[PDB]
């Protein structure tokens, strides 16, 4: 009982960071601040840099931390093969993993579960998108996945779903990262919702050629499956209807997160002026509800008995002496934090967690509702969003749709006269709503055709030119 | 004599104090000893380590262990987990890693010292592909093993964007051995043409319970994917009239390769298997001609060129190997006619796409 | 339709060939019960399980 070590394994940049250095430290200045009878184990953290995403790098910085006597190591972020290096070391070791980041690495069970997980699923958020294409009533659906392992973190939704191009097309970003071939053959292919696995640029990259192709307003539903969501910003794409969908996890009821977000705003004007902060890194907030577990973990266990840190080597095998009782009262612990409710499984997943669900509003994100951990989605929390003038197209035959003087404005008004005129007026009269005329296309009433689709007016509704065709179709 | 001192990292195969990869490794580096044209002015020596499975940090300290010893390449694991860090430990210090089994690519990594040698998936698959459009199939039904995922399948899974098919994908059970309610469902769904993902062992047992399921007639159609479909045992369903057909890399046709075949099977060399199991009895399978071919095509690369020795390498501490980076061009840089068929890699990456295969299917005989 | 059982053998895979490409679904077997497990085990041998 000196006190309580710890380990950060960062996959940030010390300038325009994602922030975990500011998380951590924050962290730290808020539990050795809450003031506890008597003055009990005082929390530190050490933070350990580890520059390229490298197995033997990885060892290295490994090999550092275990003589530093930890009691758990958390992180690393975003690379998933220093992960995959320190869930093994730590997990032979029996020291605690606490993954702060997303599993890329295919997980096997004879690697033993040393390692708890704060970040959902992938098993948990490919159910996620598979509910709410359920609550969009299955529609002909397309992943655009940015690397070959979306399919592992989405493998669930793929093996749910007959793969094929009605019911979940699967397209994949080339070594360019340009997306305009695939978003073109979504468009030639006729499908609506488009399922964009990636980081935060590379689906921005998407979604601006998205707009710049035309496939934004509201006949197309995105579902973004970054769960660091809500730090992107869409401006320019942000639309009146823009269907884009996401996901996040943030209990924004908390009573540090202004002041977590005010000292990150803060902390990012002075570390660089590259941009604005963009909002709070999901894996920002996970680091800090991780260290948060930690140190109610280890309390609860120095409350039953007494723990002992002892200087562990990598060359010889020294395990921890309470490497299963860490490991069962890290598993039973409930946090109530910066990701909603931490409450973990008998596997060291997450469970009884509330994945709030966002759409791309005018100014950031308003919700859909939420993505419970076990049961369904709740699409009506905030409101359900299903709620999401017109042009009057015309034959010009007399008597009943006649042309007028044609050299006055003949259109809206002096567009023509007769019983389909007036016919016309007195209606959208009545239903309340301004629509302009306009002149047919072939100036022909039409037929249903042998090219494929219908001839003149027909054609010029079925392909959804007009709204009303308002004159003498028989 | 000259010295030089390969190293192995293999897994303990309880099958006997050596698995079948090990065998073809030492056997490998004593033919390569014995014959005077590969390599007559050195000598293969190796040092072998066998670690556990799935131990990542067992294989690290294994390896600096060997590139202490000073080595002058690294062949095996075969588990991704253990291959991964191995790669990377080798990576970093500078001599050549030769992997033989299919290992889960991290498509970030930008290592350059690694030879795969297991032919590389996606062009496989791009072949599976190409039996599927030639047997002009619409309702395939892939059925993976969750040892891997479906990542090397990434070609059969981005097929139906480009093509006319209709892919439903189903996971077999890992933790047992039975199949029967997939295989009942498979068989309630009309799922008729199969393509399956798995070890030949675990073909073996799908095939066995697909035959007590009732599945093996006239309509059904098992395109495998492992290249070990020879080495089974068809005489159960010879008559049936499945067509199960499969690839093989194999140059079993050949004669200077059957031999070999044979002088690998006529002594037990490879260890006795259960008869009872499924998968037929003397064969090379493919895993052991791999690491065979793997080591006579370094024994090659270490023959053009003249002057490298073997240098103490310190492992987490220190320096790349001095000879390594040329030593690295000339292995992917080679070229063999080997049991596998040829073997020159595709130069950029590393990985082996270019290869001849050979369609085997099941007649009557 | 008749057809009989070579009983010099067990080899009746012939017979059961013809009766799988004559589709020949409904089958009355007739034979003492070793040779009908015989004809059993040729019968899966032969698909027609």
């Amino acid at each position: 009982l000196s006190s309580l070590r710890m380990a950060a394994i960062l996959d940030d940049q010390t300038v325009c960071g994602r922030g975990e250095r500011l998380a951590l430290a924050l962290a730290r200045e808020q539990i050795n601040g809450i003031i506890e009878v008597p003055a009990k184990a005082r929390v530190e953290v050490d933070i350990f840099e580890l520059q390229r995403d490298s197995q033997y790098e990885t060892t290295d910085t490994m090999c550092q931390i275990l003589p530093k006597g930890v009691v758990s190591v958390l992180g690393p972020s975003s690379s998933p093969a220093s992960a995959s290096t320190v869930s093994h070391i730590c997990g032979e070791k029996e020291i605690p993993h606490i993954k702060v980041g997303p599993e890329e690495t295919p997980r096997l069970q004879y690697l033993r579960f040393a390692s708890v997980s704060l970040y959902p699923s992938n098993e948990d958020v490919s159910l996620a998108v598979s509910r709410i294409l359920k609550s969009f009533n299955y529609p002909s659906a397309s992943l655009i996945c940015a690397k070959a392992e979306c399919l592992l973190r989405l493998e669930e939704l793929v093996r749910g779903f007959l793969i094929s191009k009605e019911t979940l097309s699967v397209r994949m970003l080339d070594d360019s990262r340009d997306p305009t071939p695939l978003l073109k053959e979504i468009r030639d292919d006729k499908v609506s919702t488009i399922i964009i696995d990636a980081n935060a640029s590379i689906s921005h990259l998407v979604l601006r050629k998205a707009s710049e192709l035309g496939m934004t307003s509201a006949f197309y539903k995105y579902i973004l499956t970054t769960m660091d969501f809500p730090i992107l910003h869409l401006d320019g794409i942000v639309e009146d209807s823009s269907n884009i969908l996401g996901f996040s996890m943030f209990n924004t009821s908390h009573p540090f997160y202004p002041e977590f977000v005010r000292s990150l705003n803060m902390s990012w004007r002075e570390n660089c002026e590259a941009s604005t902060y963009p909002g709070p890194a999901l894996s920002a907030a996970l680091m800090f509800d991780a260290v948060h577990v930690v140190v109610s973990a280890v309390r609860e266990l120095n409350r039953s008995q007494e723990i002992g840190v002892k200087p562990l080597a990598c060359t010889s095998a020294n395990i921890w002496p309470h490497g299963t009782s860490l490991m069962n009262y890290l598993r039973m612990v409930e946090y109530d934090g910066l990701t909603g409710r931490v409450e973990f499984n008998s596997k060291g997943q997450r469970t009884n967690y509330t994945l709030r669900i966002l759409e791309k509003s005018r100014q950031g994100h308003r919700e859909i509702g939420v993505w419970y951990s076990n049961r369904t989605l709740a699409m009506n929390a905030t409101t359900l969003d299903i709620n999401l003038t017109l042009v009057v197209t015309t034959i010009l035959e007399n008597p009943y749709v006649m042309r007028r003087p044609n050299f006055q404005a003949l259109s809206g008004n002096e567009r023509f006269e007769g019983f389909c005129v007036d016919m016309l007026r007195e209606l959208a009269e009545l239903l309340r709503f301004r629509y302009r005329l306009r002149l047919v296309e072939d100036g022909l009433y039409g037929a249903p055709e042998p090219n494929g689709s219908w001839t003149g007016m027909v054609g010029e509704l079925i392909n959804r030119k007009a709204d009303l065709a308002v004159a003498a179709f028989t | 004599t000259h010295v030089l001192r390969f190293g192995g990292i293999f897994e303990y195969v309880e099958s006997g104090p050596m698995g079948a990869e090990e065998l073809a490794f030492r056997f490998a580096v004593n033919t390569i000893n014995r014959n005077r044209t590969l390599l007559p002015n050195t000598t293969l020596t190796y040092d072998t380590q066998k670690i556990n499975l799935y131990d990542s940090f067992e294989a690290s300290k294994k390896a600096c262990d060997q590139l202490s010893l000073g080595v002058a390449a690294i062949f095996g694991p075969s588990h991704s987990s253990s291959a991964n860090a191995v790669q990377s430990i080798c990576n970093a210090l500078g001599v050549p890693h030769i992997q033989t089994r299919w290992k889960h690519q991290v498509s970030d990594n930008k290592d350059s010292f690694y030879v795969s040698l297991y032919p590389d998936f996606s062009s496989l698959s791009r072949a599976i592909l190409d039996l599927v459009q030639f047997f002009k199939w619409k309702t395939v039904t892939v059925v993976y093993d969750d040892s891997t995922g479906l990542i090397r399948l990434q070609e059969l899974i981005k097929a139906p964007s480009r093509y006319n098919l209709r892919l439903k994908i189903r996971q077999l059970p890992a933790d047992t051995k039975d199949a029967k309610p997939l295989l009942k469902e498979m068989k309630r769904g009309k799922e008729f043409h199969v393509i399956f993902d798995c070890s030949h062992e675990m073909a073996a047992g799908i095939l066995k319970q697909a035959l007590a399921m009732g599945m093996m007639t006239e309509y059904y159609h098992y395109i495998f994917t492992t290249l070990d479909l020879f080495a089974l045992d068809v005489e159960p369903y010879r008559y049936s009239g499945v067509n199960m057909t499969g690839f093989r890399i194999l140059n079993t046709e050949n004669t200077q390769v059957s031999s070999i075949i044979e002088k690998w099977s006529m002594e037990r060399l490879q260890a006795p298997p259960k008869p009872d199991s499924g998968l037929l009895d003397g064969f090379m399978t493919t895993d052991a001609a791999l690491m065979y071919d793997a080591v006579h095509v370094v024994s090659v690369a270490v023959q053009q060129f003249p002057q490298m020795t073997v240098s103490s390498l310190q492992c987490n501490r220190h320096k790349p190997w001095r000879f390594g980076t040329r030593f690295m061009s000339l292995i992917k840089e080679a070229h063999w006619e080997g049991l596998t068929g040829r073997i020159t890699f595709n130069k950029t990456n590393g990985l082996r796409t270019d290869f001849d295969l050979d369609v085997i299917s099941l007649k009557e005989e």
